RNA sequence: GUGGAGCCGCCGCAGGUGCAGAUCUUGGUGGUAGUAGCAAAUAUUCAAACGAGAACUUUGAAGGCCGAAGUGGAGAAGGG
RNA sequence: GUGAACAGCCUCUGGCAUGUUGGAACAAUGUAGGUAAGGGAAGUCGGCAAGCCGGAUCCGUAACUUCGGGAUAAGGAUUG
RNA sequence: AACGAGAUUCCCACUGUCCCUACCUACUAUCCAGCGAAACCACAGCCAAGGGAACGGGCUUGGCGGAAUCAGCGGGGAAAG
């Protein structure tokens, strides 16, 4: 399709997109804020370690309630949290943008994530039970995202 | 890359105190096994069957005060992690643990 | 490599009950592949599978 | 609107900010005047509290009914080895403050004054002051090293002192040398200058700073006891046990119309690890400890003038948590800020006292070195083996 | 700029004629909030197999509970 | 099996996986379960709440009464 | 008389009801991985005094006023239903 913002030199440039996935949006907004910018062999080896809790990612925005970690002072920040389920689904679609780097015949040595955006999926519904006979729902948020990826020359 | 074999002795009993009544015979699993990954500092641990009846010989709240193990450090095959070496540590039984040291073995 | 229904009915032909049975836990790709009754009598005869004999509770004292 | 029955504040107002303070060694806020005529001497001293004993003295003091009688007191004992004079600072006065003037360090600094100034020395290069001790050398460097005490002596009123303590001497695992800066309150200010430049990087013992029967003052951090609720932290009266959502709180914290939870109300936080200041804490002893080898090292510790044994005041087994005495120390009554192991700052009292309770001679006549590690009832090995006869120990010799 | 098949001015005529509110109706979405919470009835642990993937599946061993007015074995009503 | 007992507690036959999740930590406040020196209702609207007493054997049992009761009154001793 | 999960006063024994609180345990709360609501919501949120629909978050005159937040808390929001 179209996304936000053609690179500048589409020659030279790589490109993924991931629909109506099953995660938290706003976690999964928040680890793509950290690796924006970020080297792709950086940010392969980065996302392993949050998923091993052995480097965080710092929660700026939705930030309500979130408990402060001492990972986070590289960034910066007090607050900090390791989504796993956000950090592999975020990087089982940056190897899909290695995978297409090399279909287009591009060096992965240079490739930088450049754009990378989270936005909102339709909330898909079930539905809970709370007393005095009423109902509210779990309401899940899924996303789509999408990322842009520019070998540096 | 070692292949080597060492026997130790481990009291359960400092390492596990405060735990409560239905977490001490399992911490005291999560206790060997961060011992063999500090000492045989490999990540990949097995324990065998004979040594999980050892500590669980006396019910979960009554721990063994200390055990008599050797660790095998060895290594694997047939499309193994990328950490190719696993600790076997397994139990050899003994009746008093007094003047007993760790000996390296055969 | 479910083996439900390998339990269900050796306990229904070996008169026992679904807990007392079936120790030598080796030949699970053999004994898988037994499903009939037919089929899991034969086994007992070959040995794979096995009674597992009643826990005591002597009168002793 | 009036209570109805008049009860006083619970807590003082006068430590408010609850706070973990900022410091683990204590901060000396404010130091004894000096003046030019007396003796040129240091004022405070860095120690470790070990733990705590009894004691018994013979107690004189005319007109109380206990008058010459045996009393026990019970005393803390504070590991105190010879600090090591480091650095000299000089302070001139504004009329905001008092501000430092400039800080001239020794030649060659010790290992453990180094290992204060990294957060990681392990990772560390150990870099520190590789560049500053190569001006005491280099003569163009050195003759401006001088003029920097010219110039202090010239403009400057007040003068410190840092020293550290040795950890090397202690059973602890820091080895990170503790760097105080304390203040020389002598003479004139040129022989209060001249007497740092003399004894820059040499020891200096505690009974030449304190004395024996010499009041002092005791700054410290308290017992840290974490996050705890309201009866614990200002000491409030529960609530009766009827109380729905809760018993140990206070109930009404504040009125309607000042519409603000007051400063002055009792609420949960952090009791403990707060910086206090004793006052008035007797020295009974200063022992000095663990001698020559040309004989023995001599223990002879705790041994006064009829008890007349080889004992020593670290009690049989060691001291509960700290480890085993075997340096200079200082024994103090009563009760003292902080746990063992805690570092303490000793200091000599602002204030002037006679009050025929200081200023008494005191004479100890026993310090019981018996098992703090449970009830002890025995004191030196030898009087329990005495007692004990032989066991199972041998059993084949 | 999108969009892809109809529409508008003037002279008269005719209304189901113009919204910010009605604890308005229907539909949609926020902040609260990645927060409250996923805490009644003692409890799990080791190896293995299948697998892209196992705290939860199956199996083997150990530890436990229901303890014959049962967490066992069969039915009526109801469910289909 | 214990016991007066289809009481409670512990196992066998036969079941089950701790009741819609796990991991680490052991602060406040709670909810539930306990102990407490000296005093013993001084607490409070009120002994609320909790605690004492408790099985059985041999003794011994008052006022009152519709002569049935009260009554395991009360108070005692013993138990492996 | 007997009998009251009935109302009441006193006495013996008993005791954390209290003097005067303390400590221990389990499940939480807390931190994390996964999953995730609702109430409520003009705008919003530091005070004092004044005037006012006579008791202000805003107005007037004063005091003053630094990002983002985490555990608690029950003064207020004349809090919500
Ligand atoms: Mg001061």
């Amino acid at each position: 399709v179209r996304y936000s913002l053609d690179p500048e030199n589409p020659t030279k440039s790589c490109k993924s997109r991931g629909s109506n996935l099953r995660v938290h949006f706003k976690n999964t907004r928040e680890t793509a804020q950290a690796i924006k910018g970020m080297h792709i062999r950086k940010a392969t080896k980065y996302l392993k370690d949050v998923t091993l809790q052995k480097q965080c990612v710092p929660f700026r925005r939705y930030n309500g309630g979130v408990g402060r970690c001492a990972q986070a002072k590289q960034w910066g920040w007090t607050q900090g949290r390791w989504p796993k389920k956000s950090a592999e689904f975020l990087l089982h679609m940056l190897k899909n943008a290695e995978s297409n780097a090399e279909l287009k015949g591009l060096d992965v040595d240079s490739l930088v994530i450049e754009h990378i955006q989270v936005n909102k999926a339709p909330k898909m519904r079930r539905r809970t039970y709370r007393a005095h006979g009423r109902i509210n729902p779990y309401m899940s948020s899924p996303c789509h995202i999408e990322m842009i990826l520019t070998e540096k020359e | 890359n070692e292949v080597v074999t060492r026997e130790y002795t481990i009291n359960i009993h400092k390492r596990i105190h405060g735990v409560g009544f239905k977490k001490r015979a399992p911490r005291a699993l999560k206790e060997i096994r961060k011992f063999a990954m500090k000492e045989m500092g490999t990540p990949d641990v097995r324990i065998d069957t004979r040594l999980n009846k050892a500590v669980w010989a006396k019910g979960i709240r009554n721990v063994p005060y200390r055990i008599r193990v050797r660790l095998s450090r060895k290594r694997n095959e047939d499309e193994d992690s990328p950490n190719k070496l696993y600790t076997l540590v397994t139990y050899v039984p003994v009746t008093t643990f007094k003047n007993l040291q760790t000996v390296n073995v055969d | 490599s479910m083996l439900r229904l390998q339990k269900r009915l050796a306990s229904s032909v070996l008169r026992c009950g679904k807990k007392k049975v079936w120790l030598d836990p080796n030949e699970t790709n053999e004994i898988a592949n037994a499903n009939s009754r037919q089929q899991i009598r034969k086994l007992i005869k070959d040995g794979l599978i096995i009674r597992k004999p009643v826990t005591v509770h002597s009168r002793a004292r | 609107s009036h209570r109805k029955f008049s009860a006083p504040r619970h807590g003082s107002l006068g430590f408010l900010p609850r706070k973990r303070s900022s410091r683990h060694r204590g901060k000396v806020k404010s130091f004894p005047k000096d003046d030019p005529s007396k003796p040129v001497h240091l004022t405070a001293f860095l120690g470790y509290k070990a733990g705590m004993t009894h004691i018994v003295r013979e107690v004189d003091r005319p007109g109380s009914k206990v008058n010459k009688k045996e009393v026990v007191e019970a005393v803390t004992i504070v590991e105190t080895p010879p600090m090591v004079v480091v650095g000299i600072v000089g302070y001139v006065e504004t009329p905001r403050g008092l501000r430092t003037f400039k800080t001239v360090f020794a030649e060659h600094i010790s290992d453990e004054c180094k290992r204060r100034f990294y957060k990681n020395w392990h990772k560390s290069k150990k870099k520190a002051f590789t560049k500053y001790c190569k001006k005491w050398q280099d003569e163009d460097g050195k003759k401006q090293l001088e003029k920097d005490f010219s110039s202090m002596k010239k403009y400057c009123q007040v003068i410190r002192v840092i020293a550290h303590t040795q950890m090397r001497l202690l059973p602890l695992r820091q080895k990170k040398a503790h760097l105080m800066e304390i203040q020389v309150n002598g003479g004139t200010v040129a022989e209060k200058l001249d007497w740092a430049r003399e004894r820059l990087e040499q020891q200096v013992p505690v009974n030449q700073v304190f004395g024996q029967d010499e009041m002092i003052d005791v700054i410290g951090v308290t017992k840290g006891k974490g996050y705890k609720g309201v009866t614990s932290r200002w000491h409030t009266k529960k609530l009766p046990r009827k109380t729905h959502r809760g018993l140990r709180k206070v109930a009404c914290i504040g009125a309607w119309h000042p519409a603000r939870v007051a400063f002055s109300v009792a609420r949960a936080g952090q009791k403990g690890y707060h910086h206090r200041t004793e006052i008035n804490k007797k020295i009974y002893k200063i022992g000095q400890g663990y001698l020559i080898k040309d004989g023995k090292l001599i223990k002879n510790n705790a041994s006064t003038d009829y008890d007349l044994s080889d004992k020593s005041i670290n009690p049989l087994g060691g001291f509960v948590h700290y480890g085993e005495v075997t340096n200079d120390f200082v024994m103090l009554k009563g009760c003292v800020v902080g746990t063992k192991k805690r570092v303490l700052t000793l200091r000599k009292s602002l204030l002037v006292q006679t009050k025929r309770r200081a200023l008494e001679k005191i004479d100890l006549k026993f310090i019981d070195t018996t098992s703090k590690f449970g009830h002890g009832r025995f004191q030196t090995m030898e009087e329990k083996k005495a007692f004990m006869g032989p066991l199972k120990k041998d059993r084949i010799a």
